[PDB]
């Protein structure tokens, strides 16, 4: 719920990814056999439907705001997780509370008999 | 490595002589030469640049001529205080190369 | 630190009290932490510009933090910046370091100036991007792009091949910085600014053609404004 | 800063027919190009989103394309509800431009 | 303007390794495109090339000597230097740093030195 | 739904100055800059002036051949729009828009019924 | 990557699109990411064909994996070779690393080859396992014994003293690369196929006793077929 | 691995068969893995003893661990110790380490000894802790304060500026070990025991005031008990 910052957003989103799944041939699993380091990546577009590329780079903003700070705070040299926490709370702010239907919590389905 | 060379080797002077001094190399140069002149205890000062534009502060009695291959220097209207070992150089191609010089003596 | 979240086809902000079961994680392959280039904000590639947003700090410490794969940047650049006394500039990069996937135009820069502090740094804090590692910190050699990062809940040759425009650099880090673009073993045109990649490219309809080509013992320098190559206007 | 055009400056129509307007500009690597109309007495209203993204509650008739210096506007069928004038803009920062607009003639 | 100050090895057994160098107290030597070099005058002879120095970090030798010549510079300190190999009494010259002087049109070079010498035994 | 509506308009003699001016609701002010717009028949739709949200300082803009002929003001507790014209001199007689919108679109999205103001 | 899960007493795999809860991960120590032993599946242990499961790749980068403990292996190896030109081949171990921990006969080898590439890689892709890191490529020294990887949910001192076979190699990497035993500094018998660790034990019944033993100012090879010791046969 | 539990105003262990939900993770910054100094157990500070608590084994591998920032120290120790051959001893601190962040009394030694092993350790196993980061290793140079770590569940200059004391060894790591306190370069005081960091502060009412002050050539040893700065007492 987030609005564009003065900079100019290109709505273009031209990306490049290292997800390749399955193998073209069983050999292609063997890196040995394996592509050539740059051929890896695999590439795409997304256009701004519904304004998302844009809000997309704002969020990404904030983010990056808030990040530095947390980076700040870590102690260890390359930081190669995060997301992991943040399922993990994404779970715990779910999770523990007691929770039969009164609680606002655990998405119970309406009781039939 | 590219042959460089000038005549006359040594020249007599008396003053008022319109000198005469010549360039001569292997490679067209284009144009890319400089002339220059020594006196012992002293730097081979420069004299010309680009084969016609004497360096600033040398007085006008030194002009130059020539391109390819070929080129000159003259001094008019000679004083004594000119006598020097001249020479030239160029600037076109590498190693550098230079004249075998020429010397001059009044009399 | 929030996340983007895509629920209703919008972006929502994760920072909320509820988490209400709309939004579902299914599973970790949902998630990214995508990494954006910060030139799709519109921000000026001059490579004078590019200088200024750098602030040469010593100090504390570097870090990097790992990231997911993301847009391609038409300007990148790789530094070889040393010291006036001959001294390196700049750590070399750390293992795994490899430079941005998809740069269309890497920008190469050499030369010296006093390269101030040991670490470098954004000033607007803005990650370099190399593969997939961002980081806090300018490595020597390989190509950073510039860019932010974010981390949202998900509900051919020629694309690295291409690259373009190397040139010296006079000074660094201060006001008093320069740059002479080099082709052909000539240092050349003040690259003073408003000048694309591809307004630079064309000053190649000059090499072994048009114009400069110093077939001297030496290289010389034009200065910008044929009045724009400055053809024999040096000095 | 970046200008524009638009052709043709107006087009003789048909209900059902296939219809597309060019719009032409000063290179822009924005793809933030965007299109609208208005009716006599009435306020613009936007038809597109940039790029090719369609406007809420528009029809999927229309359509558009194309990057940088050239882009167009596209409608596979026409309504009597689409008559008007037509436009395209550069939102690609600031300031703004507009297209000169087009006119929906009837045949 | 610039006051270019000769310097360099004393005398050396020949068979011998020699350090030359200068420095331009009139010029920090910054200006890109700046070539300074050296050359010598043994016995009263003409100006036999040694090296080309660039401030764009660009380095030349004569050939012939080449493979007994090395060149290196001190910005820091406006310094340029040589390092010789092998010094015997076929290098024993008068020595002189050069620099551009019309600068950036056809070397132009031009400005020169205070002359150095160097002997062997 | 924007609630938007235009005020201050009609005509003026020539040389003077006017807060040309808007009100709108649903939609906070919080979220965006807005911009003025202009049409003719002689002209067509032009762009006039931008007014940043208070995030950019509110800093503002406005088309060259306007600029500093105009100012603008906004109001983010009345939901309020103010053109300011530091000036009323000739050729201002085109309609008067002013619009805002989504930002991760562009402000086309919204816009008034326009307004007529003109100059004698 | 599916997951094997013990249930019924019996395998299962990890992916399905319903995990019914008569499996539970009660605590993470159900977890196991056991390596296995590439012999254990009756791959021949045969020094040439070892050689001809490896790859010689330059080009990507190496990896590696943390894995859990597992099963001893008879036949490992630790590795000294080097390009024709006395280059160092293969990069030093990493920190961390050591050999795996039960090999009853680790084999080293020493020698010279092309050794083309710079790191290797199994052809088959099977890991390279040192200690408790899996690895995608040899490392110099220390033992790596062959073997792969499996993750699955659950519901004194010959142990590594042992080791015997140390031999050298001429030539690497390819078809023409042959090995030839050595013992008490001699280089001899071509090691061609079919010989267990013990079989080539047994040969050691000459040193210093029934056969070989040059005792001359240099050393002899024996080209194996007595007539397998092939005495005198030299050449 | 037991994890402090604070329920009822108490601290609780996590080990139990059942985890009542009166305490909740409501989120993963509850969780804290805090060091402590072993200074706050009243472990004696006097450097012989701080020598006697070390190891110097060689075998293990060091490890180390992150951990949640804690308690302040008022003793800490720098290391230059070296072998009696001149070889260096201990390694140098890995990248990210640095002294912890508010000793109030650094300790600093240097001097030569057997210095055994290759590793030290600790001999209680406390660990050290450097920064952030806790160590079963001493690295060189940088402060090392000693310590434990726990792991619980949740429900102006002066204060890193502060340090004195530097002083020489002779011999490490062993009964023999002994050490001379040093200041203006003069090795003095034998430090045997029974010295709080000011009782030795003190002692600098004689630099360059009340006593000791060798104006030669050469700096004179004082023999600890006037009486206790042993003046003219050297031998
Ligand atoms: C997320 O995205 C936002 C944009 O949405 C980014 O915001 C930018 O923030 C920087 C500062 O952090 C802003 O830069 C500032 O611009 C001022 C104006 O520069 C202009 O005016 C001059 C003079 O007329 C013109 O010559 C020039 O062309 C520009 O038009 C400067 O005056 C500021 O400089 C002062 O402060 C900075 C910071 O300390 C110093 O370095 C300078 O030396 C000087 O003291 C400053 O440069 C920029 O305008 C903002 N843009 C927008 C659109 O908001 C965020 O940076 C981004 N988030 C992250 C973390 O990257
Ligand atoms: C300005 O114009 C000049 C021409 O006047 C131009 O020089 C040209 O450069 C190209 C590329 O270096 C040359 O073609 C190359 O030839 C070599 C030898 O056969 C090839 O190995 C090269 O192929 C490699 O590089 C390619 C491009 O990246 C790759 O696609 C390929 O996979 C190889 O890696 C390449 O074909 C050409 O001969 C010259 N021509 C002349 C006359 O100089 C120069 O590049 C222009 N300046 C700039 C800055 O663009
Ligand atoms: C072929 O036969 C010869 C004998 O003809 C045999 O040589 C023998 O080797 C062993 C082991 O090297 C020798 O015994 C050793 O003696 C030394 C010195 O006292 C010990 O230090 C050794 O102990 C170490 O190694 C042991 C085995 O790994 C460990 O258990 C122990 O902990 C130590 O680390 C060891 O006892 C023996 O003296 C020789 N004998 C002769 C006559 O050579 C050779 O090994 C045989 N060839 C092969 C390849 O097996
Ligand atoms: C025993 O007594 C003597 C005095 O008889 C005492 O020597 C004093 O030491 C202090 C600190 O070294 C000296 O003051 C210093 O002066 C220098 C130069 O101006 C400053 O740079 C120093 O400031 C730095 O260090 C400070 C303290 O850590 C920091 O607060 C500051 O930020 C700087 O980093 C400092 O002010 C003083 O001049 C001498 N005086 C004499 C006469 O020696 C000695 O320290 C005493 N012994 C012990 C072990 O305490
Ligand atoms: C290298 O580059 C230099 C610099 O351009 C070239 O020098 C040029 O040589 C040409 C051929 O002679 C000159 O043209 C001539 O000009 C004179 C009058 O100035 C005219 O009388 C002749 O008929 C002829 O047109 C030219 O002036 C000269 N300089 C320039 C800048 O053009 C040189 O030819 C190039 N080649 C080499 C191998 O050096
Ligand atoms: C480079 O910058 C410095 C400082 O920004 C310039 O020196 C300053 O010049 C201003 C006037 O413009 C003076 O008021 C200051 O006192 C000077 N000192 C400072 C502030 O450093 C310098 O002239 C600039 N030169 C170039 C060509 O970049
Ligand atoms: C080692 O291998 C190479 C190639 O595998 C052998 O050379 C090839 O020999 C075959 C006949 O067997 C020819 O048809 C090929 O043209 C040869 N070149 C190739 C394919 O590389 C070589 O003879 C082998 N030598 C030994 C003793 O290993
Ligand atoms: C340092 O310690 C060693 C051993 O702790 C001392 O040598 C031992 O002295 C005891 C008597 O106190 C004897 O019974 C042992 O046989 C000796 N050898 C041992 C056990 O190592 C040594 O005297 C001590 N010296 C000093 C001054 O520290
Ligand atoms: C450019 O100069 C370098 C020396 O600085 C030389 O090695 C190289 O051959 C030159 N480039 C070309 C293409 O001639
Ligand atoms: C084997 O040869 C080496 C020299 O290559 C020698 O050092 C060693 O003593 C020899 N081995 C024995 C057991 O004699
Ligand atoms: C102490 O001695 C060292 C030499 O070991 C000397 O460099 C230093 O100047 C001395 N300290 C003082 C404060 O004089």
């Amino acid at each position: 719920a987030i609005v564009n910052a003065q900079p100019k957003c290109n709505p273009n989103l031209h990306y490049w990814t290292t997800q390749d799944e399955g193998a073209a041939i069983g050999l292609a699993w063997i890196p040995y056999f394996g592509p050539a380091a740059e051929g890896i990546y695999t590439e795409g577009l997304m256009h701004n439907q519904d304004g998302l590329i844009c809000g997309l780079r704002q969020l990404a903003n904030e983010t990056t705001q808030a990040l530095q700070l947390f980076l700040r705070a870590t102690t260890e040299l390359r930081t190669f997780s995060i997301l992991n926490r943040k399922a993990i709370d994404f779970l715990l702010q779910r999770w523990g509370g007691t929770c039969h239907i009164l609680g606002p919590d655990c998405c119970i389905e309406p009781h039939d008999w | 490595d590219i042959v460089m060379t000038q005549s006359p080797l040594s020249l007599s002077t008396s003053v008022g002589d319109r000198v005469s001094l010549t360039c001569k190399a292997s490679q067209n140069v284009g144009t890319a030469v400089a002339w220059y002149q020594q006196k012992p205890g002293q730097s081979p000062k420069l004299l010309i640049y680009s084969a016609s534009n004497r360096y600033t502060g040398v007085p006008d009695r030194f002009t130059g001529s020539g391109s390819g291959t070929d080129f000159t220097l003259t001094i008019s209207n000679m004083q004594s205080e000119d006598l020097a070992d001249y020479f030239c150089q160029q600037y076109s191609s590498y190693p550098l190369t230079f004249g075998a010089g020429t010397k001059l003596e009044l009399r | 630190i929030p996340l983007g979240v895509i629920h209703n086809s919008t972006l929502q902000v994760s920072d909320v009290d509820k988490l209400v079961c709309r939004d579902k994680l299914s599973s970790t392959n949902q998630l990214r932490s995508v990494g954006l280039n910060l030139e799709g904000n519109g921000v000026a590639t001059d490579v004078p510009s590019a200088t200024k947003r750098w602030g040469f700090r010593s100090g504390v410490p570097p870090k990097v933090v790992n990231y997911e794969a993301g847009e391609w940047a038409e300007n990148c650049y790789n530094l070889e910046i040393k010291k006036p006394d001959g001294s390196e500039c700049l750590p070399a990069a750390p293992d795994g370091i490899r430079g941005f996937p998809r740069c269309r135009y890497v920008h190469k820069v050499s030369g010296t100036g006093p390269c101030a502090g040991d670490f470098a740094f954004h000033k607007e804090g803005a990650f370099f991007l190399y593969d997939r590692l961002a980081s806090t910190v300018i490595y020597r050699g390989t190509t950073f792009a510039e860019g932010v990062v974010a981390f949202l809940i998900l509900p051919p040759s020629s694309g690295y091949y291409s690259t373009t425009i190397r040139y010296q650099a006079t000074g660094f880090g201060t006001n008093e910085t320069e740059y002479l673009f080099e082709v052909d073993n000539l240092t050349y045109v003040q690259l003073e600014s408003r000048f694309t990649p591809q307004f630079l490219l064309q000053l190649n309809e000059t090499i072994y053609t048009s114009g400069k080509r110093s077939n001297t013992t030496g290289k010389l320098i034009w200065k910008v404004n044929r009045k724009i190559r400055s053809e024999e206007l040096s000095f | 800063d970046i200008q524009m055009t638009q052709s043709p400056a107006s087009l003789s129509v048909s209900v059902g027919e296939t219809v597309s307007i060019t719009c032409r500009a000063s290179e822009n690597i924005y793809s933030s190009l965007a299109w609208y109309q208005q009716k006599q007495g009435k306020s613009p209203q936007l038809l597109v989103y940039s790029a090719t993204i369609l406007a809420d509650g528009v029809p999927s008739r229309f359509s558009g394309s194309g990057s940088g210096t050239q882009y167009s506007l596209k409608i596979n069928s026409l309504q009597s509800e689409d008559f008007g004038t037509y436009y395209c803009q550069h939102f690609w920062g600031t300031p703004y431009t507009f297209g000169g607009g087009t006119k929906l003639e009837i045949k | 303007d610039v006051k270019l100050l000769e310097s360099g090895g004393g005398l050396v057994q020949p068979g011998g390794s020699l350090k030359l160098s200068c420095a331009a107290s009139g010029f920090s030597l910054s200006t890109s495109g700046v070539g300074v070099g050296w050359f010598r005058q043994p016995s009263g002879k003409g100006l036999e090339w040694l090296a080309l120095i660039w401030w764009d970090d660009d380095k030349y030798y004569n050939p012939s000597l080449k493979s007994q010549l090395s060149i290196s510079k001190d910005f820091s300190r406006n310094q340029v230097f040589l390092k010789i190999s092998n010094v015997d009494i076929a290098d024993t010259a008068t020595y002189y740093c050069a620099r551009r002087d019309p600068f950036g049109y056809d070397n132009a070079m031009g400005y020169w030195g205070q002359g150095t010498s160097v002997t062997v035994s | 739904e924007v609630q938007l509506q235009e005020s201050g308009g009609g005509l003026m003699q020539p040389g003077g100055s006017m807060k040309l001016s808007c009100v709108a609701s649903g939609f906070t002010f919080s979220n965006y800059w807005m911009n003025w717009v202009r049409q003719s028949p002689e002209k067509g739709l032009e762009w006039v002036a931008e007014i940043r949200l208070k995030s950019n300082n509110y800093a503002t803009h406005y088309a060259e051949s306007v600029k500093g002929r105009f100012t603008i003001s906004r109001d983010d507790s009345k939901r309020s729009v103010y053109l300011q014209m530091n000036t009323l001199r000739a050729e201002d007689t085109g309609i008067y828009y002013c619009t805002r919108g989504n930002g991760n679109y562009r402000a086309m999205d919204y816009w008034g019924q326009g307004t007529s103001v003109t100059v004698s």
